[PDB]
């Protein structure tokens, strides 16, 4: 006799022009399934903010004092909306920009680059406020300082910083805007102020503005932060007459690289892989899947189907 | 069937409430590129089954033709 | 600027309780930048600290008056009361409502004008 | 618990000369977190000098202050008809210890 | 006896990869070519039609078109190419594309009165027309926004707030003014140093008025400078002026909840129900690929750029 | 010969002439969904026709030697 | 700022036409922002209006003067010229140059200096 | 046609004291829409007060004006060798009919 | 072989230092593109071949059998 | 009697998907892999070529870039990585890359002069030299602005305007300085506080200098900005400025008619005709795919990344 | 603003070079914007040029004593020196240190105080 | 080599009157590339003059100056117990060739 027989399993398939053929052990090329559990990349474990933003964690939010410091990662974990955020309402220009950058750093590390005594003739004690409590009493941030008046004024500030470490640095500081005009004469005498700010590759120029704006957060006043970049030989010059938070932290970079960052509350694990989900961690063979279009690292395509059966089979 | 991957897409959502022409651009390019790896997985694998199946079909009339 | 006035009852019986209250005027009870406090003067003699209550529900107590001792704040009529319970014969107080900054904080500047209180049967 | 302690009980002056009030405490504290009063009978104590030494808005010449650490003093320069009342310190700050002092007075020679 | 044959007649020549012409009876095509060269509705809700007047023109009240006072809802909008009244007075407005791209499709469009023209004891709220608006030979001006002078001899600060109180968002519209020279400010504006300061829960602002010599349009040798925001169902907005400022006196209410595109098109209305539409035409195929026209709004077939999508059935 | 499809694509052009770059991206993206559509469209005719006039002449002879 | 100058005949035979001519220096007669109008004035009576033009081509009119009268303007040597026909014996006047601001209106600020048309055979 | 009237036939007065021309109307015209002028032999009318009550640029403080709804009056405050004129009203507008008044003239005592 | 072609594709990197997401989005749209027209030239000649070789044996036998 | 075969005596295997090596005869690939190294022509109009120079500093005269004093029209432009010269004093041109996307595909280049040195009767134009560009030992400044100082004592208010006659577009440049501090300003300008304004019929602007300290590059510590426009055949152009002011002298005279790219590399000069062109070499092919690199300008064939691209039309 | 000394050594025997030293304070020697000259002055007669360095390594010289010059400068210690040889007997010099700005350039301000040099044998 | 030659061998003047020292050329000297200069003994000449009558910042108003092409000039108006040195001309330029006078000097009748 001749022919090739099989009784076994029970798998349809569908083709171009018949629709329901019964193939024996099929096989499937779409991932579907993933273990809902948060884990480590290749060798570099990622970064967990539990209840901060990038904005709070980066200035020293009060209520985020765990993380004081981490060596280096690849991506960042980040809940939606997170609750704490920014207690002073405000902005942070150049925010996604300075997200997009902060992926995918190959080191971290805190330095005092400028020390609290080097103010001998301004206040640094009694600048704390009531949107930013700690414990039941009022507070302020951590890496910034606000400066108000000694005695009874605000000389200008000439202060300049000279890189003489092998690696780059990222520095932040701010402008204040006030409510009235007799609320500026209780923190810095001068009405009219201003800042200036200038290194190799910088200028800048600034004024405060001064209106009637709502209530958010028991504060009718708002804040307004920026960042810079210096290299191995720059230095940076600051000039000030009033309206300023002056820095006392920097931080170290090395910048090899890029990412993105993830918006997700699932649990953490121990694995290794190449991609992930906001959602779990695959162990990727087959080149497509239906998880969730969001992902970093290298990953199977998206196709939005549930049925890749194709494999091999007789009758 | 590993012929032909990709390499390290990190993608994301990172715009403003006044770039929102740009984020427009993105969805616009990326439900394309479903569109057409969707039709393209699809179709292969309809194709794939024909051919699979009649190979398997053809071959076995030669074996018994062999005999003459 | 802020204008306060507080008013209240002259004479309670001992063993009850005391109320006092403190209208603002101007800007809101809910400002979040105020520390409205309470301080008591026992006649011929000096000034003490009883609490303040600020933005949020954040309260702080003197370590002398701290059981019988409670401040709350409401936000319709723009007052925020005080009631001393547990009176006894020393708890004479012209009890005042002060004001104080809390960013670069100085000295208390704005006060009340006095109320006075007897305790007795 | 810090406790507050003004040297002088009684100053009687003329007019003209200056006063020496000062104010002494238990434990040192600091020079940012200390202010100074002016008791009228009635209405209340208002506001002379705060910090270490700065005047108030609306506070005359007159009036001067000098001291830190643990050893605060005052002075009014110039006696005037109108300055006879009593003064209160304090140690307003963040360590939930509100102390005033007992006071002093000044009255006509 | 034989098999097959049974084609006859018919003339359908068609291609393959491997050999360019073969006679193919009973063919088929799924090339969308044929269209109805007419605008006409999308899924019930009907389209806004601009004749001849831009979108910021209509916003702000063009006083040669006065005919669109009742726009419910709609889907897109047609305006057609170049239109001719547009800004009378020459100027800009600031984030003209990201304003175009948010007003289309609007699921609640509603006029209400905020700051009533008797809100203006103390100013003049009747001399402020202009020759390049003109209206039935008499000058004119915008009818949705006021434009401020001093009154006796003066022009005090303005200090103006509106809380939300409605359960919907609103759009606000004011603006500034830019002079010629230091003569002009005097006859109109008594104060030669002015600002504007406009601010919210989420917004801040500070402007200052700019003086020079520029080129003639439309006889005018000066410019106008218009914003927008949109406030929510709780918050307040806050304005403070000390010249140049043009005051708000109606106010839109929306919903959102959608985005599409505009179409640049002269073609004549119908009536008809579709899916998509293309500037030439509308069209209801089914067919997965067209021809017409790569611009469009709605769910539409793909683009090939050719003419001869034939696949067929047939024998022989 | 409805297999996969897509679904409201709105189509503009809204940029300033401060933004050519921008306009040019587009463009480059246009272009390249029309190709990648344009030799899809028309290299799948190519190899259904061929397929179905093979359907055709395999069976016109199979359904004669069936008689034997 | 402008300033005007008129000349024209000084006397005119009966049922025929009258002319005149006004020029301006400084600014433009394409301003877009002036009233260019004209006013007469009987010796020993009052004011009157006769019409004004302004950018464009419109124009308005008296209703006691308005099938006889005509503004029209040139914008080469920067003149604006009136006609008036079918002239009577009771139109013998001073004639003047008018000019006047769009926006934010004050009266009339700017005046030419007269001359004087007799018609008479 | 809003017929404008000016009360006043011919006033002389002598130097010091103060005038109280006043033009009337017979329909109501808004405040808004009302000028002055001072009309000298020979040359043009110029501009005194424009609005009700505005003065206009180069105008001295002297002269002075009040009015509103259909009754107007003009008031100068002193006597000075100079002021000798004739003054006209006006009713500059949108309504398309601009009428003046028939005028009123002052003289010496 | 010119079934299908494209027309003045310029290319280029033309954006600043503080535009880095436009940039990684034209990376994204090139690596795409890549992606699409290897998969698309590795199989073209994969399933062609086959087929190429299909009337080059199978012509053989029936040419064959015309002799009868 | 048999059919087939034929075989020959060369070697071309190649793969399929189900079978991965058998031996092809007369095999053949559409795969392009092969060019020339040098740099030639596109459909006959020739390329620019700055050599050791930047567009910024061409378009400005660099003193070391001199040779470059005429040229007629172009397709693209050939700069090479990380070029010296540029702008020897440190600044920064507004807008860079929009002119630089502008610049490519110019279908005519004119030079003329719009304002004589002669026209600058009470101002200084000999004095504005530095030693940042110098040439021959003396130091020099760029050659088609200038650099205004004052006179005697004072620098009076520049109050100029240019109507354009000729019947094409015209491309001007002009520029600010920033001082370094208090007393470079009244060593320079007598005036303390300036400001410049530029306005046309469709640009506002207005300027004011920073003055701080900041670091040093190339020996100085003031940095500089320059700036662009376009202007229409029958509009005008006004300026005026109280300080820190580059004037213009020559402007340049386009019609345009569409955009290309800018190519990075250092190759040689070539004679051939090409529809497009790699950086590392030019490509005459007609073959579909290739795998040389990815940027180009002009029409390409596609980027596959692979090494054997073998269709072929082989028996056995 | 900058303050010059120079110092240096007396007298020199003839047939040999010579060597001054000018030492700076204030802005540094690699400002960029300055003409770091040497001036001489022969004793009873007038001044003279003998050349300058300015920023890079750029030089210039007076076309009578041209052979026998040389100007250098070094960012150490923040100088600038001149080596002159071949000296005869008509080479006493009272070198000064000069100072000019280079753009907008006026006359040459800031000098040193000056030091005599005597060759013999 | 551009020598220049002041023609004033000797001034001897009372005080009160003015000086009229002039300067000059061998060839076409520009007027924005000419100084002048006051030495008084010992320390060194400065600057007072700079292009053509710019003075310089300190210098009293007293010192003019005129002259262009080949032919300068100086004035001191006013006599003064000072003005007692010597003046020397420049040439500053981009010539190359710095070259300076002979000098001229005044003093006391």
């Amino acid at each position: 006799c001749i022919g090739y027989h099989a009784n076994n399993s029970t798998e349809q398939v569908d083709t171009i022009m018949e629709k329901n053929v019964t193939v024996t052990h099929a096989q499937d090329i779409l991932e579907k399934t993933h273990n809902g559990k948060l884990c480590d990349l290749n060798g570099v474990k990622p970064l967990i903010l539990k209840d901060c933003s990038v904005a709070g964690w980066l200035l020293g939010n009060p209520m985020c004092d765990e993380f004081i410091r981490v060596p280096e990662w690849s991506y960042i974990v980040e809940r939606a909306n997170p609750a704490n955020d920014l207690c002073f309402p405000g902005s942070l220009n150049d925010y996604e920009e300075l997200k997009h950058m902060l992926s995918r750093i190959n080191h971290f590390e805190k330095i005092q680059i400028i020390p609290k005594s080097s103010w001998p003739n301004h206040e640094t004690s009694l600048g704390v406020s009531a949107a930013c409590p700690y414990q039941g009493a009022p507070s302020f941030f951590r890496n910034v300082v606000w400066l108000i008046k000694k005695n009874d004024a605000y000389p200008t500030i000439k202060i300049s910083y000279n890189n003489t470490n092998r690696e780059d640095l990222l520095i932040l500081w701010g402008i204040h805007h006030s409510n009235n005009a007799e609320e500026q004469t209780n923190l810095y005498k001068n009405p009219i102020t201003y800042i200036s700010v200038g290194t190799s590759t910088l200028n800048q120029r600034l004024a405060p503005k001064i209106a009637t704006r709502s209530q958010v957060n028991g504060q009718r006043g708002r804040m307004d932060f920026f960042w810079t970049i210096l290299k191995p030989d720059d230095a940076i010059h600051f000039e000030s007459n009033g309206n300023f938070i002056a820095p006392e932290y920097a931080y170290k970079i090395v910048k090899k690289g890029d990412s993105t960052i993830m918006k997700s509350g699932v649990e953490y694990g121990h694995c290794n892989t190449k991609c992930q989900t906001p959602v779990g961690a695959i162990n990727s063979s087959m080149p497509f899947h239906n998880i969730h279009p969001l992902t970093i690292g290298e990953c199977p395509k998206y196709v939005k189907s549930n049925k890749l059966v194709l494999a091999t089979g007789l009758r | 069937i590993d012929k032909m991957n990709t390499q390290f897409e990190a993608v994301g959502r990172e715009f403003n409430n006044l770039e929102r022409r740009i984020e427009n651009l993105n969805k616009k390019m990326e439900d394309g590129f479903l569109d057409v790896w969707t039709y393209n997985a699809e179709l292969l694998v309809l194709m794939e089954n024909e051919r699979t199946l009649d190979f398997h079909d053809s071959n076995v009339k030669n074996l018994y033709d062999k005999v003459r | 600027q802020v204008q306060l006035q507080e008013s209240g009852p002259g004479l309670v019986k001992p063993s009850e309780t005391l109320s006092l209250t403190c209208t603002v005027s101007g800007d809101s009870v809910s400002s979040g930048d105020y520390f409205w406090s309470w301080i008591r003067q026992p006649p011929g003699k000096g000034l003490e600290w009883i609490g303040y209550i600020f933005y949020g529900g954040n309260t702080k107590y003197n370590p002398s008056l701290k059981s019988r001792v409670a401040i709350s704040v409401d936000t319709s009529k723009d007052q925020f009361s005080l009631k001393l319970t547990s009176v006894t014969a020393a708890d004479t107080a012209v009890y005042y409502c002060a004001t104080s900054y809390i960013t670069g904080i100085q000295g208390v500047d704005y006060w009340g004008q006095g109320t006075l209180i007897t305790v007795s049967s | 618990e810090i406790v507050l302690t003004q040297s002088p009980g009684t100053l009687s002056l003329s007019p003209g000369e200056r006063a020496t009030l000062s104010c002494r405490a238990s434990q040192s504290v600091s020079s940012s977190f200390l202010a100074w009063y002016q008791q009228k009978p009635g209405q209340a104590p208002k506001l002379l000098i705060y910090g270490a030494s700065s005047r108030a808005t609306g506070i005359p010449d007159r009036f001067s202050g000098s001291g830190s650490g643990t050893d605060f003093t005052l002075t009014i320069s110039r006696l005037e008809p109108e300055d006879f009342a009593v003064y209160y310190c304090q140690q307003y700050g963040y360590s939930l210890t509100w102390t005033f002092g007992q006071g002093t007075k000044v009255e006509i020679k």
